């Protein structure tokens, strides 16, 4: 069938498609994320994340994990800076008790005491954990260091924080942020109804458009951490433009023309202009690739670097270089229209699981409120000019700079060098 | 002439037998503690290793191959070095103690 | 005010000295 | 598509995920 | 007697006054520090300042210490980014034997390697117990805030380098940095030809002036720690002269001119214009005072603000704007007098002790060779015009700022709002 898109006057989507899978999927994109802080409450969004399986008001923690089990079911919270998406899955036939236990936990967040203390120490190991690949690390500076507030928050509770958020915070923050406007609850492999029918069951008490952040500013600082590793990890970024907007989908087609993820194991990323500029420069072993992170507020466009110490500046140096030859014009329609179909393959896959369906349609829900047709993102995707392309190109190269790096700086260039 | 009957006496001891060196089979007191703590990691490893297959080898009651035994120009007295100066420190200790 | 982070010792007193820092008041007030 | 940071760690029936931003 | 200096042919200098004092302070002042640290050996500053009693090629530990405390004698290492300092200081019976001692750790280390991995933790709780007054750790993110090189380094291991220390490490900044050009063997009580004597007999090996570190380099940054500590702790400071110049002396009577330290206990700062400035605008315990550091390349000049978390941004904006109005020439020849006055009473109080004028002769022996009398630095602080004042105000305004702030830095501004 098609997606069930509906708003409920409160102001709560909920979609449905009915794909007759033999398993469903139903999760409460909740806009909420570590963008929604400030100094006095930071990582409490990720004990949210982390509190999932404490004793709610309708049922206790052994009921949620043993029920959640018994059924084989699975319950997970992903918090993005600006989403945190509860989702349960499960086998259809029992869809209907993992769904009374994913309200409950949203609806009615009992934070007992020593539930929040016992969860206290499994923070610093989620963190420690996330934070063993340094890619993490890197970005959480460069985020840290692109802007002044909200999206600058970090998506892992700060050290000082590990043992000091309080049971208040976490229902403060609910009550504030985890309301029904901000909430939009997607099922894959549930009917219609039965989702307006738990919706209206539990959702509908807290009253919508909670307490909203700021805007983020574009600070633009170099955040430089040493730690040893003989490979410096470095993120040179600017200001880009923000979902939504056609300047996004010139930045992401922008993103693909200078190199994304490989396509090829092993491979040389011929395509990608940034592998091919650094290698010339840089025969020792390396990886370039564009970072484009784009945010409801603000967007951010940049390369990303990972290098010997010693090779490190060349590296950026070169990549910065591509990024400038592309600004200047040199850029061939062929790769334009080249980059326009990596785009759309990698929507398209990216929509092909479950799991991948489920966070788009919540993210579109969420942001813009209604459902566009992959044919649509596709027609805009193409739509996009190579002007626009170009101009992408020279709003990152004449732009104020944020870089994050971590390793064995040494080498490690500067903003102002850059 | 010395070295004929230290060299005996190397022979009749059997730790050249068991792949063992002379350092090896000392008696571990808090001296030789502390100058096995103060080795370096390679000494220290093939230290553990070569007691380890010497007690092997004691357990099922068999000995290494004759090619494989410990040369008496070959042993190298790794722990000797250390041991001095862990036993001169405690001298100095003592003395220091005695007046 | 420097206040150079001074470490208590006896036979080995490592000190360390930075530039002028403040901290004058924060006990008067 | 370069991979958003992907930090999930696993887990059944309470498994937290975060993600940032391709790499 | 008289202070006696002699430039000898290796390059060492050594200074002796016959003070006919009990007590005798021999001191060698040796041009390293973790300024002459590079990137891979970092923090090895530390851990030499720390291995001042390990076993020497004379004396083990345990004659060393033992023989120290016997004869009742100190020995101290004090470190900045530009200079170690050893001393010892005892009876002047007993000083041949301390000076011995002394000689023998500075010239014939022998950094064992299990002393060293001994020693390697109170790298640790050195540095906890040295951060522990906010201060520190502050001013060591405003030095790596402010420069990109040499006077980034902290006076502190890094935390990543706290067990990776090497004997080898330790060994080659030795040879490399303690060398006959860079020390000066300073005594106060002791006669100069045993002191050149001693000079000769171990000082002797390692001439030359070694390795050379590199120009400190402006890098114009912000470190924010966010700590959670209820009062912040701000600094905001400026490039400025290097020491031994005249616009160093400028600086230093425009710091005065601001406010330094309290001299009344427990007072209101009266001649101290930032603190009344601030004090008029915020009714909340703060506190605020003028950063003047110099080194051989350059200094940093600015102000450091401690105020409640929701009042820094009234507090450093305040100092700030007292600067800029002695900038735009509202700078009375009384307060220069005033100034001068303090800045001249200060010198002599510093100098006023043993330990004081021994600091003073081996920083003059270093930086500038030669030692001037007192009267002829009292000399140098008269000739500075209040024009100077003014022009150094307006140097710290104009110039780019580098600032670091720890503490909640919800209001904290930054770099770019000041």
């Amino acid at each position: 069938q098609d997606l069930e898109f509906t708003r409920l006057p409160n102001g709560l989507v909920i979609a449905s498609l009915e794909n007759y899978a033999p398993a469903s999927r139903i999760g409460l994109f909740i806009k909420a994320g570590s963008r929604y802080e400030d100094s006095n409450n930071l990582g409490t969004s990720h004990l949210l994340r982390l509190a999932s399986s404490l004793t709610t008001k309708g049922a206790s923690s052994f009921k949620i994990t043993r029920g959640i089990e018994a059924v084989g079911g699975k319950l997970s919270v992903t918090s993005t800076r600006e989403s945190m998406a509860y989702t349960v899955e499960c086998l259809r036939d029992d869809i209907e008790i993992l769904m009374e236990f994913l309200l409950n936990v949203t609806a009615a967040p009992e934070f007992r005491r020593w539930e929040v203390a016992a969860l206290q120490s499994q923070l610093r190991i989620d963190k420690a954990v996330a934070f063993q690949n340094p890619q993490a690390q890197v970005l959480e500076n460069l985020h840290a260091a692109a802007y002044r507030n909200a999206l600058a928050n970090s998506l892992y509770c700060p050290d000082y924080r590990i043992g000091k958020v309080t049971p208040d915070q976490l229902h403060y923050y609910v009550q504030n942020h985890f309301t029904s406007a901000r909430m939009a609850l997607i099922g894959l492999g549930v009917s219609h109804p039965v989702l307006k029918q738990v919706a209206e069951r539990f959702l509908n008490m807290r009253g919508g458009l909670g307490l909203s952040g700021a805007k983020a500013k574009y600070r633009g600082g170099e955040i430089r951490d040493q730690n040893g590793d003989s490979l410096v990890h470095a993120a040179l970024v600017a200001e880009s433009a923000a979902t939504g907007s056609a300047e996004a989908n010139a930045f992401s087609v922008l993103q693909h023309v200078l190199g994304a993820g490989p396509h090829v194991k092993r491979g040389s990323n011929a395509t990608s202009s940034l592998y091919q500029a650094v290698a010339k420069g840089v025969h020792q072993p390396f990886d370039v690739s564009a970072f484009n992170a784009s945010y409801s507020d603000s967007g951010l466009f940049g390369i990303y670097t990972i290098s010997q110490a010693a090779s490190a500046g060349d590296v950026i140096k070169s990549a910065y270089d591509q990024v400038k030859t592309i600004a200047q014009g040199n850029l061939s329609n062929t790769d334009v229209q080249a980059a326009k179909n990596k785009l759309k393959a990698g929507y398209l896959m990216s929509v092909e699981s479950s799991e991948g369906f489920l966070d788009e349609v919540g993210s579109q829900a969420l942001v813009a409120g209604s459902y566009v047709q992959p044919s649509t993102v596709l027609q805009q995707i193409d739509s996009v000019a190579d002007a626009d392309v170009i101009n992408a190109a020279k709003k990152f190269v004449s732009g104020r700079k944020s870089m994050a790096a971590s390793g064995n700086l040494g080498h490690t260039p500067f903003v102002d060098e850059l | 002439w010395l070295e004929g009957i230290r060299k005996w006496y190397y022979n009749a001891a059997g730790f050249n037998k068991l792949g063992l060196m002379r350092d090896d089979t000392i008696y571990e007191d808090d001296d030789v503690k502390e100058a096995i703590r103060r080795l370096p990691e390679n000494l220290y490893n093939d230290r553990v290793f070569r007691i380890k297959r010497a007690l092997d080898l004691t357990m099922r009651q068999q000995i290494l191959p004759k090619e494989q035994w410990t040369k008496y120009e070959e042993d190298k007295f790794y722990l000797e070095p250390y041991l001095k100066e862990v036993i001169r420190e405690r001298k100095e200790r003592e003395e220091w103690a005695k007046k | 005010g420097p206040f150079c982070a001074g470490v208590v010792g006896h036979a080995a007193l490592p000190a360390t000295s930075e530039s002028p820092v403040l901290d004058a008041k924060r006990s008067f007030l």
